[PDB]
C-alpha cells in the first residue's frame, strides 16, 4: 500500500525552470530515464501537469558512470512534517559514509502527491520540447521518503545493530553514517561486511571527527615593531576585543601618539610587552558559554585567503562561533576557485550533519552567474544546501589570516 | 479531419466553476449563418448538440468583415487550470547543422483537428438564438490549445522519429521543418510518408505543390539548407523626422551592430534630449546626418555565415572596443563565422576591465551551453601574468575556461598597483571625514608627519563622501610617492579593489591621481581610538 502524504497548509507544488546541461549530460539523463521508464519507476506526463525541479548529472567518487540529480530544495520545504541524533557518532573516531538512495524504488508514492514530483530533461538549442516524467515511486533527495521508509530501514538494520552494538549508524537523506573505533582496517571490514548484509534485501572516505575544533586565533611575532605594524596589530586586537572584553590595548597605542613616518621603528614599553603577554595568553582558548540552540539556524560564512585557502566559521548567533577552521589543497586541480569551493561547502555541510545533523544555511563570497554556471560541474553529494552570496568585508579576512 | 488521438484531462482551477454567460437575441440575418455553419461544422464532427443539461453558456457571434463565427472564451480562460509553459526558447541559426534539403509543412487548422476533454468539455457550451451546441476539439484562443496541441503533435510523430533517425523535425507555432541529408528524390519521397502518417491521424497538410520555397527567414536571417543570410536592411531618407522616428532607426541600427561593425548611434541618440512627444519633429544635425550616412554604406556589405560541424572545436575571440564595451565571434574554420555580437558597456559603481572581460566570458559560455551544449576555447587579449597577478590579489571566487592569449592591443590589463608594504621616505597621510546625519554638513582632510595639514567645509554630503574627500586631497598635494592611512573600511574596500572605470565623479578623480602616482600604500585603523595621527585629523573634522 501507500501512506498518504501532503503539501504544508495553503502550499502548492513547484514551479521551478530548468537550466541548460551540457551534451554530456543529456545523453546520460536520457539512458538513465529510458531504463526506469521500463522497469516502471517513472512515467512519461502531459502538458496538463504545470509543476516542474530541476535535474541535472554528476560523476561520484570514480567511475565513468554518471547519476540523476533532482534539485528537491524547494519541494522539500513545501511538503508537511513527520530519529534522534545520536551524540555519539560526533565523539567517534571513524565514519564512512554510504549511499543508500536505492531503497526508495522499492517502495510505491501514494499518487495524490505524484504530480508534485515532475521533472524535465532539456534539448540542445531548443530544438526539441523537453521530456516530462513524474515518480512512482520514493525518489531520492525528498524529504517525504526517508521518513515513510524507516519502518523498514530499523527492521534491516536490527541485526546489525544487535551483533555491534558499539558502532553508531546515523542516517541523513539518501546517506547513512557509520562510527566506529576499530583498528582502521578491521573498521574497513567491518563496513563492507555490512556493504552485504545490506546487499541481502538490496543495495549497494573515511572521515575522522576527534579533530573537528575551534582553532585559536594567533598574534604576530616580531624581532622590531615599526608603527605600520603596531598599527596593524591594534586594527587586529581591536576586532577580537569584541569576543574576549578583557582584550587591552591602552599601551600599545601610547607608543604611537605623535604623526610620525610609517617606517618608523618604534621600542616597546615594559607596558606594551604586559598588555601583549596578557593578550596572548586571553587568546589560548574559545570564549565562554557557547552552547548550541536547536531553535534557531545554523549558519556559515566563508572567506578566500588566497594561495588556495579559505577559512570558515559556523555560528548561530554573531561572535559565537560553535567551530572555526580552514580548508586548503591536496593534488587536483591546480588553480579553480570554482571547484575549490564547492568541496568546501561539501566538507562542511558534512560536518553540520555529523555534530548536529542538519544543514548549514551558507553565504558564498562569490557572482551568482559564477556559482550557478559551473557549480554542477564539481558535485558528489545526495543532498544541497541552501546559500546566498555577499562582498566580503576587508578586516573579516585579514583578521582570519 | 477528427483525430483518434486520446484526449488530455482538464480541471478548472479549484473552487471555480464553468461559465454561466447569457446569449444575445441579434438578427436572424446571421442566424442563418450560424445553422448552416454550425451544421457542417456539427457534421463533421467539431460540434454536437445539446440541451436541458448543460446551464453553462457563453456569448457567441457571427461576422460579415473577409467579407464572407467568434466564440469568446476570455472568461473560461481564467477559469482553467494552468498548463505547463510552451516552448519559449527557440533555435538560432548558428546553431543547426547543414541539410541536403529542407522542407516546411504547414500544419493548418491543426487546433479544429484536436480533440476536446470529453469530460471538460461541456464547459465549453453555445446556444445559437433562436441549438444548443459543444466544442469536441481544440477552440481557437482558448488557454489550453497550445500547449495541448503541441504535445500531441510530440506524439503522433514518436513512432516515425524512431524509425527515420535521420530525419530531423521541428515543431514551431503552426510549422513543421523538416530536413535531411538523403537525395532529392528521396527526400521528397520521405515527406510524402508524413503526410499521410499525419494525414493517419486526422492532421491535414497541404501538398507539394501548395508549399513554402527556400529560403526562410527567421528572426532576421535567410536560411538555406547549406548555409544563411543576414538581409541587407535599409534606412529611409527624408526631411520629415519625428522622435519617434529616430527612436525606431536607433533599434534597427543597433540590432545590426552585433552582426556590422563600427556601427554608431552617439549623435543620431544625442537627439532626443530634451523631446516633448513621439510626434515632435527634431531638425537632423549635421553630425547626424554624417553619422546617418557611414551606417548606410557599411549597410549594403553582404554577410554570409555556415552551420554547425559537430567534429569540429569551437573558439571565441574577445575584443576591447573601448570602455566598457566588447565585441566577440564563434567559428571553426579561421574566417568561417558561426556567430558574433556585442556587449554594451556594462556600467556600474566601480570596477576594471578584468572583471568586465570575466564577465563577457561567462555570458559567451552561458551562451554557448544553449546553443552547442559546450563550451569554446578561448583566444583573450589579456596576459597569463595578469590574470595570475589578479586571481591572487582578489576576495571574490574568480574563474576562466581554458584559454590563450592573443596579443591584439588593446590588451586589458591593470591600470595601477598597491604596495603590499609601506614606503621608505614617502611622506605619510592621516585622513579623516566626518558629517552630521541631521544637517548633512561635513568636514574632510588631514596632517602629515611633514608638520602640513589642510581641512574642507562640505555640503549636501555624506560620511563615506567626505571620507573619500580626505583621500583625494591627500593624493592631490604630494609627491609621486606616498603613504596614506585613513579609519574608513568602505573607502578602503572601494579601493582595495584596484577599480578603474566607475559613475563617481570623485572615484575618477581619485582613480585618475592613483594612475599617476609612481608608488601609494593604503593603510587602515580603527576609528575613533587612541591611535596617533588619526586622533588629529579626528579633531580637526569635527564641528
Ligand atoms: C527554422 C528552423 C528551425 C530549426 N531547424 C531547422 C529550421 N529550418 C531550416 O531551414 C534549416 C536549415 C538548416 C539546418 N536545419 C534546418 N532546420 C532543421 C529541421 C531541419
Amino acid at each position: 500500500e501507500t501512506v498518504p502524504v501532503k503539501l504544508k497548509p495553503g502550499m502548492d507544488g513547484p514551479k521551478v525552470k530548468q537550466w541548460p546541461l551540457t551534451e554530456e549530460k543529456i545523453k546520460a539523463l536520457v539512458e538513465i530515464c529510458t531504463e526506469l521508464e521500463k522497469e516502471g519507476k517513472i512515467s512519461k506526463i502531459g502538458p496538463e501537469n504545470p509543476y516542474n525541479t530541476p535535474v541535472f548529472a554528476i560523476k561520484k567518487k570514480d567511475s565513468t558512470k554518471w547519476r540523476k540529480l533532482v534539485d528537491f530544495r524547494e519541494l522539500n520545504k513545501r511538503t508537511q512534517d513527520f530519529i534522534p541524533h545520536p551524540a555519539g557518532l560526533k565523539k567517534k573516531k571513524s565514519v564512512t559514509v554510504l549511499d543508500v538512495g536505492d531503497a526508495y524504488f522499492s517502495v510505491p508514492l501514494d499518487e495524490d502527491f505524484r504530480k508534485y514530483t515532475a521533472f524535465t530533461i532539456p534539448s540542445i538549442n531548443n530544438e526539441t520540447p523537453g521530456i516530462r516524467y513524474q515518480y512512482n515511486v520514493l525518489p531520492q533527495g525528498w524529504k517525504g521518503s526517508p521518513a515513510i521508509f524507516q519502518s523498514s530501514m530499523t527492521k534491516i538494520l536490527e541485526p546489525f545493530r544487535k551483533q555491534n552494538p558499539d558502532i553508531v549508524i546515523y542516517q541523513y537523506m539518501d546517506d547513512l553514517y557509520v562510527g566506529s573505533d576499530l583498528e582502521i582496517g578491521q573498521h574497513r571490514t567491518k563496513i563492507e561486511e555490512l556493504r552485504q548484509h545490506l546487499l541481502r534485501w538490496g543495495l549497494y572516505y573515511e572521515l575522522h571527527p576527534d579533530k573537528w575544533t575551534v582553532q585559536p586565533i594567533v598574534l604576530p611575532e616580531k624581532d622590531s615593531w615599526t608603527v605600520n605594524d603596531i598599527q596593524k596589530l591594534v586594527g587586529k586586537l581591536n576586532w577580537a576585543s569584541q569576543i574576549y572584553p578583557g582584550i587591552k590595548v591602552r599601551q600599545l597605542c601610547k607608543l604611537l601618539r605623535g604623526t610620525k613616518a610609517l617606517t618608523e621603528v618604534i621600542p616597546l614599553t615594559e607596558e606594551a610587552e604586559l598588555e601583549l603577554a596578557e593578550n596572548r595568553e586571553i587568546l589560548k582558548e574559545p570564549v565562554h558559554g557557547v552552547y548550541y540552540d536547536p531553535s534557531k539556524d545554523l549558519i556559515a560564512e566563508i572567506q578566500k585567503q588566497g594561495q588556495g585557502q579559505w577559512t570558515y566559521q559556523i555560528y548561530q548567533e554573531p561572535f559565537k562561533n560553535l567551530k572555526t577552521g580552514k580548508y586548503a589543497r591536496m593534488r587536483g586541480a591546480h588553480t579553480n576557485d570554482v571547484k575549490q569551493l564547492t568541496e568546501a561547502v561539501q566538507k562542511i555541510t558534512t560536518e553540520s550533519i555529523v555534530i548536529w545533523g542538519k544543514t548549514p544555511k551558507f553565504k558564498l563570497p562569490i557572482q551568482k552567474e559564477t556559482w550557478e554556471t559551473w557549480w554542477t560541474e564539481y558535485w558528489q553529494a545526495t543532498w544541497i544546501p541552501e546559500w546566498e552570496f555577499v562582498n566580503t568585508p576587508p578586516l573579516v579576512k585579514l583578521w582570519y589570516q | 479531419p477528427i483525430s483518434p488521438i486520446e484526449t488530455v484531462p482538464v480541471k478548472l482551477k479549484p473552487g471555480m466553476d464553468g461559465p454561466k454567460v447569457k446569449q444575445w437575441p441579434l438578427t436572424e440575418e446571421k442566424i442563418k449563418a450560424l445553422v448552416e455553419i454550425c451544421t457542417e461544422l456539427e457534421k463533421e464532427g467539431k460540434i454536437s448538440k445539446i440541451g436541458p443539461e448543460n446551464p453553462y453558456n457563453t456569448p457567441v457571434f457571427a461576422i460579415k468583415k473577409s467579407t464572407k463565427k467568434l466564440v469568446d472564451f476570455r472568461e473560461l480562460n481564467k477559469r482553467t487550470q494552468d498548463f505547463w509553459e510552451v516552448q519559449l526558447g527557440i533555435p538560432h541559426p548558428a546553431g543547426l547543422k547543414k541539410k541536403k534539403s529542407v522542407t516546411v509543412l504547414d500544419v493548418g487548422d491543426a487546433y479544429f483537428s484536436v480533440p476536446l476533454d470529453e469530460d471538460f468539455r461541456k464547459y465549453t457550451a453555445f446556444t445559437i438564438p433562436s441549438i444548443r451546441y459543444q466544442y469536441n476539439v481544440l477552440p481557437q484562443g482558448w488557454k489550453g490549445s497550445p500547449a495541448i496541441f503541441q504535445s500531441s503533435m510530440t506524439k503522433i510523430l514518436e513512432p516515425f522519429r524512431k524509425q527515420n533517425p535521420d530525419i530531423v523535425i521541428y515543431q514551431y507555432m503552426d510549422d513543421l521543418y523538416v530536413g535531411s541529408d538523403l537525395e532529392i528524390g528521396q527526400h521528397r519521397t520521405k515527406i510524402e510518408e508524413l503526410r499521410q502518417h499525419l494525414l493517419r491521424w486526422g492532421l491535414y497538410t497541404p501538398d507539394k505543390k501548395h508549399q513554402k520555397e527556400p529560403p526562410f527567414l527567421w528572426m532576421g536571417y535567410e536560411l538555406h539548407p547549406d548555409k544563411w543570410t543576414v538581409q541587407p536592411i535599409v534606412l529611409p531618407e527624408k526631411d520629415s523626422w519625428t522622435v519617434n522616428d529616430i527612436q525606431k532607426l536607433v533599434g534597427k541600427l543597433n540590432w545590426a551592430s552585433q552582426i556590422y561593425p563600427g556601427i554608431k548611434v552617439r549623435q543620431l541618440c544625442k537627439l532626443l534630449r530634451g523631446t516633448k512627444a513621439l510626434t515632435e519633429v527634431i531638425p537632423l544635425t549635421e553630425e547626424a546626418e554624417l553619422e546617418l550616412a557611414e551606417n548606410r554604406e557599411i549597410l549594403k556589405e553582404p554577410v554570409h555565415g555556415v552551420y554547425y560541424d559537430p567534429s569540429k572545436d569551437l573558439i571565441a575571440e574577445i575584443q576591447k572596443q573601448g570602455q566598457g564595451q566588447w565585441t566577440y565571434q564563434i567559428y571553426q574554420e579561421p574566417f568561417k563565422n558561426l556567430k558574433t555580437g556585442k556587449y554594451a558597456r556594462m556600467r556600474g559603481a566601480h570596477t576594471n576591465d578584468v572583471k568586465q572581460l570575466t564577465e563577457a566570458v561567462q555570458k559567451i559560455t552561458t551562451e554557448s551551453i544553449v546553443i552547442w551544449g559546450k563550451t569554446p576555447k578561448f583566444k583573450l587579449p589579456i596576459q597569463k601574468e595578469t590574470w595570475e597577478t589578479w586571481w591572487t590579489e582578489y576576495w571574490q571566487a574568480t574563474w576562466i575556461p581554458e584559454w590563450e592569449f592573443v596579443n591584439t592591443p588593446p590588451l586589458v590589463k591593470l591600470w595601477y598597483q598597491l604596495e603590499k608594504e609601506p614606503i621608505v621616505g614617502a611622506e605619510t597621510f592621516y585622513v579623516d571625514g566626518a558629517a552630521n546625519r541631521e544637517t548633512k554638513l561635513g568636514k574632510a582632510g588631514y596632517v602629515t608627519n611633514r608638520g602640513r595639514q589642510k581641512v574642507v567645509t562640505l555640503t549636501d554630503t555624506t560620511n563615506q563622501k567626505t571620507e573619500l574627500q580626505a583621500i583625494y586631497l591627500a593624493l592631490q598635494d604630494s609627491g609621486l610617492e606616498v603613504n596614506i592611512v585613513t579609519d574608513s573600511q568602505y573607502a578602503l574596500g572601494i579601493i582595495q579593489a584596484q577599480p578603474d572605470q566607475s559613475e563617481s565623479e570623485l572615484v575618477n578623480q581619485i582613480i585618475e591621481q592613483l594612475i599617476k602616482k609612481e608608488k601609494v600604500y593604503l593603510a587602515w585603523v580603527p576609528a575613533h581610538k587612541g591611535i596617533g595621527g588619526n586622533e588629529q585629523v579626528d579633531k580637526l573634522v569635527s564641528a
